[PDB]
């Protein structure tokens, strides 16, 4: 994995 | 870093067709991906600049996108089914190499997934 994308308004 | 450039889309020395099974992938299977609550994050190629992911290219060695994917069957770039079925599953793989179990993005592409599997079940006959 790397660092990511964060959060997408589905969560959480 | 800088971006790479996209995918190539258009290469008019492949022979080009159409068939049966690439209209039906493009018209029916990626428009139903493509207009899908999810689709979003996989509608063009990984902004890595924009997005401040330094690491996305140094993991990431084959991109593949769902706006590569339709610019290439509007440019009859693929001659089998096959092939654009590959490229949707690459950009999954991609997804999931890149981005940690749990997250929202993975969430999403499995969703986007189960669907495509659902849509590829319904291809109409071969010439």
């Amino acid at each position: 994995s790397g660092r990511g994308k964060g959060g997408k308004g589905l969560g959480y | 870093s800088m971006n790479p450039p996209p995918p190539e889309t258009s290469n008019p020395n492949k022979p080009k067709r159409q068939t049966n099974q690439l209209q039906y992938l493009l018209r029916v299977v990626l428009k139903t991906l493509w207009k899908h609550q999810f689709a979003w994050p996989f509608q063009q190629p990984v902004d890595a600049v924009k997005l401040n992911l330094p690491d996305y290219y140094k993991i990431i060695k084959t991109p593949m996108d769902m706006g590569t994917i339709k610019k290439r069957l509007e440019n009859n770039y693929y001659w089998n089914a096959q092939e654009c079925i590959q490229d949707f599953n690459t950009m999954f793989t991609n997804c999931y190499i890149y981005n940690k179990p749990g997250d929202d993005i993975v969430l999403m592409a499995e969703a986007l997934e189960k669907l495509f599997l659902q849509k590829i079940n319904e291809l109409p006959t071969e010439e």
